[PDB]
RNA sequence: AUCUAUAAUAGCUUUCUC
RNA sequence: GAGAAAGCUAUU
RNA sequence: AGUAGUAACAAG
């Protein structure tokens, strides 16, 4: 019998063009399941291995055991390192300063500037942050607020001022505070027969003493990564409190106006602009290629990116960076990289233990890891256990001086690596590197007279890269002649291929109403023919699918369908009343009139004139009650009763919020009421260093002012009004 | 509703909580915490909406009258919960109640849907009142540039829209009056007027105006076509291997008929210069030129405007030609003087070095700039003069500057301090003089100070300006204010009836780019206008259909199969330098191959295009040697004579021919033989492989090395990696 | 400062560079030969090419679920009445007796007039979903107290070796059928002549999927997975009766209903993505389960009776098995249809660019050629160890079936095989390329591939694939060694 | 010649330990 | 319990 | 049991 094999399609296709086949992501991605404190455990154990030939010592401040692999021993095998030269990294930085004049003085001017015109509300930009307040995550905004609450009760009014340099400035001072008074969270428990238990949370005022403090305002809470593709083990990411997020946004935009001058990285750009600026580079080494001569290119990615890089190492690129700054910005840019080096991470949910026999299990949390005997966990957890026991803090928490634990440092850390690219030869050999570096991933190129010659490059590039810390992954990496290679998933064979797979995921039913879904998924076909190889017959099955989809998710059949459901009965009764029956929108059981022209028009639009009068007046009602409508007077909803809002009400099981919701409430009204008062505040943040009641209480009396004088109100309700305002 | 806000403020300040929050949260505070969420936004909203449509009221009815017009229930579907939820908990509803709405709702006006959404309706009618035309299929070279997303009513910067949007919906809560603003002030004016009484929602409205003022730029493939109205239909425009004709409906400005008329006068030229009679061959391609959708000629007779191409083309064509350039905002035509463009590296006043590409010679031009006229007489790298005319103040400043950069002097380049980039973020080329020229507008204060002054002139209607905007004693050097048939030939230079040469072919300039409008060559070899790489893949392709009649002709003829349409097509794109160079090797190459009978048919293809042009040996009658041959355009545009290379690779083990990215299978036209025929003898120009690698005479020869080697002498040449091979003259 | 420290760093910081050769690729994974392994059993969520559909011929209404498979079942009477077991094989640690009782509690369920497909809390149904399995969660203190409770040793996937039934099924799912299952919506009318293009491709592209039984078992997944996650959410805290249900039309257009088989749905109230609920799955079929016991650990097979198609009839048995989902599954598996765009994209972009070489659309010359082109064919698999080529839609199937057998044994073993196996496969089309590549540690490149192959009977599979395309890559780079 | 400028929310992709 | 950065899209 | 795979769910 003849046998199918699909790699076969690989001898008569190149790889490169038929790439696409070897992404599996019709799949379901990996998840994790459980506690990620196994991970986080091995992340600290994989950090302190890689340091533990540097200067041990003792914390002063925190008490913690800190390791510092800078300036120690140089490396004498292949394996991770974190020793890291600072003469070098020095020599390095010099050289791109050499090769770029004015640069880093540009650089640090324009993020003097930025951090000048930055306010607080930046840090609100940011997801799940850990809040030390309750030792939880929350939400940036949330987090920021609690921070900016505490510190007020500790007789700090930073915020007060708005800019961010204020409130760094008291961050640090809040460092100093012998004690810290704040409001934090008690669940009051409740055995519910039914038996369950039953939790109703309530704000306290807390406090806690300067070290725990400090030690809070320096943790990392970690936890794991869920729905990655191309990775067979799942690992824990880290996110970090205010205290942190407040000084990293500098050094990133320092670091981010470095990059972008540089014509070696591959960030911040992204997407076709990265694209093109990879295919001039790659042109241009091509050009630049000496007559008679080899060119090769090493398709390198770096293991152990952020276990070995050390803050200390950023703390030294910072001061050399911002040399001719004034000494409080330079103080503000050493600022981050002090806080990682003295970096507290927080191990997570624990390790749960069972009784099979018996039927039970019970969370043992990070506190009470070593309550425990070692005998009673698995042999992995046993061993890591022993080997954590000299960094793991009694709160529950494990000192991490060594490394960054998850890409807080993109922008540096590329920085430093357009730097080792940027030295292009060791001791006047025969030969010429170059290349890009995004984050960790690289491509090498390397010119010389033959191949032994190239090797002898890439082979000095290996060790000088060992000397800044950096360390290529000789698995995973490759050499090959130039004009053929791989970066960042981006495969250039003569020119970047098209990945379709990779954006396969994104073809689904995106799931914010019927209306946004259907523009969000035409957008999404156009631009996958634009810029992905995507025909116009895959366009045309792609749309096919995509309404197959989306009423099986929304339920709206056609409407001379036969398929049963509760929308399907109204769904039929609205076919045989139509008349237009190809004005009726998809969500409502009409036809699909799209195709590849009409890809960019909305649907509405598009079939307005097909529309019924009677249909279009009740589609387009300004007043129906599916679209929530702004008031304190309604106004008019030009978008139809298609963009409806699934409010969400998480009701978490067995949690009966009802003292989170009263100051969410109250946050939510006093908000509406100053929308109310000042109607621009949605459009373009308010600003003013005032407090909000006389804001909008100023604004009230020039209001009712001026429509007194314009014949608005009479004189009664206009002395009640004043009186009112008076009495405020 | 103030009294109405009043009391709901007073009802507000009796809670604790509220007073505190109104009394201690800052105006800027308001934004932290209006995002105020104790719980986490849920993660993957497909899925959430995958599980939400299954349930029964997954939708938020809004309280009011007209969520009371909808039942409970409705024959046999509860439409929404009963009223045990409408206070103190929040109502909601289930899908077929909207389906209801849709069904059995009452009916309202669809006035101010119209009016958000005119954007999308001026799409849909461009859409509708469009033309198609006929699908190609074809190689299609695609690069990538920042283009305009949507055609825009009046583009303007973020934070001059915002501002002129805040002046038009929120008047009262504005701030102070940005002078840049009130450029606009009629539009914003006109916008008030029509939104006295709408009572739409003021933020919908808000980003309304924004859609129609700011313009969306993004990173896209284009090829041929990036103007916004062809961007938003760029999905259904090309692909790689396809294009499609495309004429959009709507008005298009006539700065991006200028444009595209430019681009393709000078692909007509470079074309042409290529032929026997390029006089003959421009004619006929301009008159089978078709701008987006009228002819080139009557473009060319509508516009006054162009370039020195356009002028060739205008004379062709027998129309009159304008000398007449633009530099953004200055119109300059010229007078009397000819010069050339050279590329030299300039130092700026920043310290920093820019290839630069400064014309030599005095001229004269015209200039307008708005209602601001002037005459310009420049040197090389030194302005001479200019006179002004009387005009206004900002233009007056505005047509100085323009011309003082136009000019190419050195004080202009030091005069310049700041922060000047000539590379985009994705290291592409920016012009240096547009870029200056945009720099100093808004920065001319250095520029005046590093020029200096002097006397002024005491003529009689002459007087002096300075740049304090008033007349003033003292004036800068060079600005002196005033108060009051060609025929070209057959290598496409235009000359007078003397014998003077006014522009030439030579003159036109070296840069490819992209047309706004999609330009349409209505002829069967409208390949021969396209990018190298497509023009590159034509010829090869054209190369390997006609394989055996080509291999036969070659070997039985000897010289009349070197000219061909499709070979005078791929001249176009070899630099005129290397031309004859070129053609010299690759015939002497082919030769040594009849001559020996070793006949390789992948290097036969690969080097049968540059045996066009007419051949260009040595002063000994020996051709010069190469390891690659450049073309025009880009680092990547190359053919290796002996190894693989972007744009032509060849693959012994499956006998498959990569043309740039294309794959053509050789098969069935070869002798297998030919893989065991070795392929030094294709080499290299009267050269022939003698044996394996011999370490008597040592290192590989270089060009260079081997050029000056007497005949009969041995030599060591490497063919490509890890073949050694010795070779003889 | 950077010589000086290269100058007194040790030579043993190198990175060794080697001069990759088609000598040193070895197979992937030799251990997936080892015949002291067992053979890797079938894990799908439903069968695949062992199903049996029941046909019935529908009016062109959707009635209902339940009504469809009494339909189905009232025309295959035999089947429904049947009330002994007839065990055929027993999966290790089940119970025939509750399994023959629930599936009896299905069709009694399904047959009678009520309109509800709800089952009884009965202790077969809650032995076969799993009721009360959940560990009791005491407080903490207790269980420090507590020497007996100790951390729980994972489980690892075990190793497996090659199993000859994952290459019966890609023989069988990309061969083609006689009745069409998909369901794609009308699309709008075709203006521009781009439109044209796609509409004239599309024809020849989804004829040729249409037809190929890879296409019934993907709207079976989808279908099903869509009946799943509706019940689900609408019936937490019951058990409910969910039918395995196609809808195929022939080739004179007629439509038919499928009924594949049962399913029983355990309690679902899934709080978290990864929360799972279980399924038992009874599924008709003719394979005998007998031929390849190795295929069949998970399942318990009862022969339930005979069915007629010719002269010779054919067994009909139910292979039973419980098995369990979670909403990450269900939802990935309700737009399994994306396994046709990654199929036809890659097809898609063959066919332009023979366009762009020829100058007019090539869609017809590929698949069945014309006067000017010779039909495309590619090389698709081997017959007795020589090389076999077949035509463009058979390509085009093949690459639909290697899709749809990435989401139906799609996990982390899969994508991390993947992604290891692409740096493997770059490497090879360097070599292949002529570009000399050269490696830096070849051994641990294959150490990380082999880390991923365990049990995914997929993985397991494309590790022998990959070793067999490396041998015929190596034997057609053997004549390149002469140039 | 798009070079400047660019509010917030949400989604998708990529990279960021095995 | 689901981070950082970049690009892109939708929405207000 | 089973899903699954370095840790969980198999209701609280
Ligand atoms: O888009 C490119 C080009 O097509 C467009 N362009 C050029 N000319 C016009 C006209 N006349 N109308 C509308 N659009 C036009 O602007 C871009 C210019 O690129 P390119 O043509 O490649 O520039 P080129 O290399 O040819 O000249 P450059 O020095 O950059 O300046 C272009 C513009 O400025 C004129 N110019 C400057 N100087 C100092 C000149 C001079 O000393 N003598 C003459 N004869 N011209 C001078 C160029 O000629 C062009 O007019
Ligand atoms: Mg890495
Ligand atoms: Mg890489
Ligand atoms: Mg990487």
């Amino acid at each position: 019998g003849m046998n199918i094999n699909p790699y076969f399609l690989f001898i008569d296709v190149p790889i490169q063009a038929a790439i696409s086949t070897t992404f599996p992501y019709t799949g379901v991605p990996p998840y994790s399941h459980g506690t990620g404190t196994g991970y986080t455990i091995d992340t600290v154990i994989r950090t302190h291995e890689y340091s533990n030939k540097g200067k041990q010592y003792i914390s002063d401040v925190t008490g913690c055991t800190m390791v510092d692999p800078t300036n120690g021993p140089l490396p004498e095998d292949n394996e991770p390192s974190a020793y890291a030269q600072l003469d070098c990294v020095l020599e390095a930085l010099d050289r791109m300063d050499e090769e770029h004049p004015g640069l880093f003085q540009a650089a640090s001017q324009n993020a003097m500037e930025t951090l000048m015109v930055t306010t607080v509300d930046k840090l609100t930009q940011g997801r799940q942050t850990f809040d030390w307040t309750v030792c939880r995550n929350q939400p940036a905004a949330t987090a920021l607020n609690t921070t900016i609450t505490s510190f007020r009760l500790n007789d700090l009014n930073g915020a007060d001022k708005g800019g961010l340099i204020p409130f760094c400035q008291d961050i640090i001072d809040s460092l100093d505070r012998p004690e810290m008074t704040f409001f934090s969270v008690k669940n009051i428990k409740k055995k519910l027969p039914a038996f369950l238990i039953k939790r109703i949370p309530m704000k306290v005022k807390d406090k806690i003493t300067k070290v725990e403090y400090i030690k809070r305002a320096l943790s990392l809470n970690t936890m794991t990564k869920d729905a990655e593709r191309g990775k067979l083990k799942r690992r824990a990411i880290a996110t970090a409190g205010i205290q942190i997020r407040g000084f990293v946004l500098v050094v990133e935009n320092l670091a981010k106006n470095i990059c972008e001058n540089l014509e070696q990285s591959g960030l911040p750009v992204g997407g076709n602009e990265k694209k093109a600026k990879l295919s001039n580079a790659v042109a241009k080494m091509l050009s630049n290629c000496p007559p008679g001569g080899i060119s090769m290119t090493v398709t390198g990615d770096n293991t152990k990116w952020n276990e070995c890089l050390n803050p200390r190492i950023f703390l030294a690129m910072t001061e050399r960076i911002t040399r001719d700054s004034p000494i409080w910005f330079r103080d503000f840019c050493s600022i981050a990289p002090v806080l990682f080096s003295n970096k507290i991470a927080r191990l997570g949910k624990g390790f749960m233990i069972t009784s099979k026999t018996k039927r039970l299990k019970a969370q043992i949390p990070c506190p009470d890891l070593f309550s425990i005997p070692l005998e009673r966990y698995n042999e992995e957890t046993r061993a890591k256990l022993k080997k954590l026991k000299p960094f793991f803090n009694e709160e529950g928490t494990a000192s991490l001086s060594p490394g960054m634990m998850m890409g807080m440092f993109n922008m540096l850390s590329t920085v430093l690596g357009v730097a080792a690219l940027g030295i292009k030869n060791i001791g006047n050999k025969e030969y010429l590197w170059d290349g890009l570096q995004s984050s960790d991933d690289f491509a090498l190129f390397v010119n010389a007279k033959d191949e032994e010659t190239c090797m002898e490059g890439i082979n000095d590039f290996y060790r000088t890269c060992k000397l800044l810390g950096i360390n290529m992954s000789k698995k995973k990496s490759y050499c090959n002649e130039t004009g053929m290679f791989e970066f960042t998933s981006m495969f250039y064979r003569d020119g970047f291929v098209s990945n379709f797979a990779m954006e396969l995921p994104s073809f689904g039913v995106a799931g914010v109403n019927e209306s946004a879904d259907m523009a969000i998924g035409m957008t999404i076909i156009k631009n996958n023919m634009i810029n992905n190889g995507m025909g116009p017959a895959t366009a045309q099955t792609a749309i096919q699918l995509f309404i197959a989809d989306y009423r099986y998710t929304y339920k709206c059949h056609r409407g001379d369908s036969k398929v049963e459901g509760k929308r399907m009965k109204i769904i039929k009764e609205l076919w045989e009343n139509t008349k237009g029956r190809d004005g009726l929108l998809v969500a409502d059981g009409g036809p699909n009139i799209y195709n590849l022209r009409n890809l960019h028009i909305p649907e509405i639009v598009l079939k307005y004139n097909l529309m019924d009068p009677e249909y279009k007046g009740r589609l387009l009602h300004p007043q129906n009650p599916f679209v929530g409508h702004l008031s304190i007077m309604d106004y008019d909803a030009v978008s139809g009763t298609h963009s409806w809002r699934t409010k969400r009400n998480r009701s978490i099981l067995n949690t009966d919020q009802r003292n989170m919701i009263l100051e969410e409430q109250c946050y939510a009204k006093c908000c509406n009421l100053f929308e109310a008062c000042f109607n621009s505040a949605s459009y373009r943040k308010p600003v003013g260093q005032h407090s909000m009641l006389e804001a909008m209480a100023h604004r009230l009396r020039m209001d009712a002012r001026l429509d007194y004088e314009s014949g608005r109100m009479s004189k009664d309700d206009f002395e009640k009004a004043m009186a009112h305002l008076g009495e405020i | 509703m103030t009294l109405a806000k009043i009391e709901l403020l007073k009802q507000l300040l009796r809670d604790n909580e509220a007073k505190t929050v109104l009394k201690q949260t800052t105006v800027d505070q308001y934004n932290i915490i209006r995002k105020f969420n104790t719980s986490r936004i849920e993660k993957n909203p497909s899925l959430r909406m995958k599980w939400a449509m299954c349930s029964n009221f997954p939708l938020a009815l809004t309280k009011g009258d007209m969520a009371n017009r909808i039942p409970l229930e409705y024959k046999g579907i509860q439409l929404k919960t009963n009223a045990e939820d409408i206070g103190t908990k929040g109502q909601m509803c289930s899908i077929a109640a909207v389906t209801w709405w849709n069904t059995y709702g009452p009916i309202g006006d669809t006035e101010g849907f119209e009016r958000v959404y005119e954007s999308f309706f001026l799409r849909k009618m461009r859409l509708d009142n469009a033309t198609w035309g006929r699908i190609t299929f074809g190689p299609v070279e695609r690069v990538r540039k920042r283009v305009l997303l949507n055609p825009l009513t009046k583009e303007m910067p973020p934070d001059e829209a915002s501002n002129v949007i805040m002046e038009i919906l929120f008047p009262k809560e504005a701030g102070i009056p940005r002078e840049s603003t009130w450029i606009h002030r009629e539009l914003i004016k006109e916008k008030r007027e029509k939104l006295k009484g709408t009572m739409i929602t003021p933020i919908v409205l808000a980003y309304m105006l924004e859609r129609e003022l700011v313009a969306r730029r993004r990173f896209l493939p284009v090829a041929g076509a990036t103007s916004a109205e062809f961007i938003e239909m760029l999905h259904c425009l090309q692909g790689e291997n396809w294009r499609q004709i495309y004429h959009p409906g709507g008005n298009k400005l006539t700065e991006s008929r200028s444009q595209s008329m430019i681009v393709a006068c000078r692909k007509i030229i470079r074309r042409s210069i290529v032929a026997s009679n390029p006089l003959e061959l421009a004619v006929e391609i301009a008159n089978k030129t078709v701008i987006d959708t009228e002819p080139l000629k009557s473009c060319l007779a509508a516009i006054d405007g162009g370039d020195v191409a356009c002028d060739i083309i205008r004379a062709a064509l027998g129309l009159k030609i304008r000398q007449r350039q633009r530099f953004g905002r200055l119109e300059l035509k010229r007078i009397s003087g000819r010069g050339f463009k050279n590329d030299e590296e300039i130092l700026i006043g920043n310290g920093t070095i820019q290839k630069i590409g400064i014309w030599d010679g005095e001229e004269e031009f015209h200039v307008r700039c708005g209602e601001c006229r002037g005459i310009l007489k420049k040197s090389k790298m030194k302005l001479e003069k200019l006179l002004i005319n009387s005009a206004k103040k900002e233009d007056m400043r505005d047509l100085i500057i323009l011309c003082m950069v136009f000019s190419q002097d050195t004080r202009m380049f030091q005069g310049v301090r700041g922060e000047i980039n000539f590379l985009n973020r994705a290291g592409q080329l920016l012009s240096p003089m547009y870029q200056l020229q945009r720099y100093f507008l808004n920065r001319s204060n250095d520029l005046f100070d590093q020029w200096g002054y002097e006397e002024s002139p005491k003529a009689s209607e002459l007087h002096g300006i300075n740049e304090s905007m008033n007349a003033s004693d003292y004036t800068l050097k060079g600005v002196v204010v005033t108060r009051n048939k060609v025929s070209i030939t057959k290598n496409l230079s235009l000359i007078k009836r003397t014998g003077e040469v006014i522009m030439g072919a030579n003159d036109v300039s070296e840069l490819e780019s992209q047309a706004q409008l999609m330009i349409t060559y209505d002829t069967p070899k409208m390949w021969e206008m396209g990018t190298t790489k497509e023009l590159v893949q034509n010829t090869y392709q054209w190369v390997l259909k006609n394989l055996v009649t080509l291999k036969a002709q070659f070997l039985l003829g000897k010289e009349d199969m070197f000219q061909w349409d499709a070979f005078e097509a791929f001249e176009s794109i070899i630099p005129q330098k290397m031309a004859g160079q070129y053609s010299g090797f690759a015939r002497a190459v082919l030769k040594q191959m009849r001559d020996q009978e070793v006949m390789k048919t992948d290097q036969f293809i690969k080097l049968l295009p540059f045996c066009f042009s007419p051949p260009k040996l040595r002063s000994n009658g020996e051709p010069y040697q190469f390891l690659k041959l450049v073309l025009k355009g880009g680092g990547e545009n190359f053919i290796e004579v002996r190894k693989g290379s972007p744009l032509f690779s060849y693959n012994p083990q499956t006998e498959v021919l990569t043309i740039c990215g294309r794959m053509m299978s050789l098969k069935g036209k070869i002798e297998d033989e030919e893989r065991n025929r070795s392929m030094g003898n294709a080499v290299l120009a009267g050269f022939l492989v003698s044996g394996k690698y011999d370490p008597d005479l040592g290192d590989f020869k270089t060009i260079e090395e081997l050029e000056k080697l007497k005949p009969g002498e041995k030599a060591n040449i490497l063919l490509y990696q890890g073949k050694p091979v010795k070779v003889v003259k | 400062a950077i010589e000086r420290n290269l100058a007194r760093m040790s030579p043993l910081v190198s990175v060794t560079p080697k001069k990759l050769t088609w000598e040193d690729l070895r197979p992937i994974g030799p251990h997936i030969y080892n015949h002291e392994l067992p053979e890797v059993p079938y894990n799908a969520f439903l069968l695949m090419s062992d199903e049996l559909g029941l046909a019935n011929m529908t009016e062109g209404k959707s009635k209902k679920p339940k009504t469809l498979a009494k339909e189905c079942l009232e025309k295959y009477s035999t089947l429904r009445d049947q009330t002994d077991p007839i065990l055929i094989m027993k999966s290790e640690k089940a119970n025939e007796n509750f399994l023959w009782k629930l599936w009896r509690d299905c069709v009694n369920t399904i047959s009678n007039e009520e309109m509800s497909n709800e089952l009884q809390k009965t202790n077969y149904a809650k032995w076969a979903t799993g009721d009360g399995l959940t560990y009791q969660k005491i407080m903490k203190e207790v269980a420090i107290d507590d020497e007996t409770m100790c951390q729980e040793e994972p489980k690892i996937p075990n190793k497996c070796r090659v199993a000859a039934w994952v290459q019966t099924e890609m023989n069988l799912l990309s061969t083609l059928t006689s009745k069409r299952a998909l369901d794609l919506p009308e699309i709008g009318p075709d203006v521009a002549p781009v439109e044209h293009v796609g509409s004239e491709r599309r024809k020849y592209f989804v004829n040729e999927i249409n037809y190929c039984k890879a296409s019934t078992v993907m709207m079976k997944y989808v279908l099903f997975h869509t009946s799943l996650l509706n019940e689900s959410n609408a019936s937490m805290g019951k058990y409910k009766v969910i039918p395995i249900t196609n809808r195929v039309v022939n080739e004179k257009g007629e439509s038919f209903d499928m009924l594949y088989g049962l399913a029983v749905k355990g309690q679902s109230h899934l709080r978290g993505d990864t929360d799972v609920v279980t399924v038992v799955t009874f599924e008709f079929s003719s394979t005998d389960p007998r031929v390849d016991s190795g295929k069949w650990p998970k399942y318990t097979v009862f022969r339930i009776g005979s069915l007629f198609v010719s002269g010779r009839e054919k067994s009909v048995y139910l292979y039973c098995r419980v098995n369990g989902t979670n909403k990450i599954q269900m939802k990935w598996g309700m737009e399994a249809r994306r396994c046709l765009l990654q199929s036809m994209q890659q097809m898609e972009a063959i066919v332009e660019q023979e366009s762009s070489i020829q100058g007019y659309d090539m869609t017809k010359a590929c698949f069945k050629g014309d006067r000017v082109n010779s039909p495309k064919t590619f090389s698709i698999g081997t017959q007795e160890g020589k090389l076999v080529k077949g035509s463009f839609g058979k390509a085009l199937r093949v690459i639909f079936t290697k899709c749809l057998m990435h989401y139906v044994f799609g996990n982390a073993q899969l994508e991390g095989f993947s992604a290891e196996s692409r740096r493997l496969l770059l490497l090879i089309q360097a070599l292949k390329d002529r570009k000399g590549p050269w490696v830096f540690d070849l051994e641990g490149m294959y150490s990380g591939i082999e880390e991923c192959i365990s049990n995914n009977p997929w993985v397991i599979q494309s590790a022998y694939w990959f070793n067999e395309w490396l041998g015929f890559e190596k034997e057609g780079s053997k004549v390149l060694e002469s140039v």
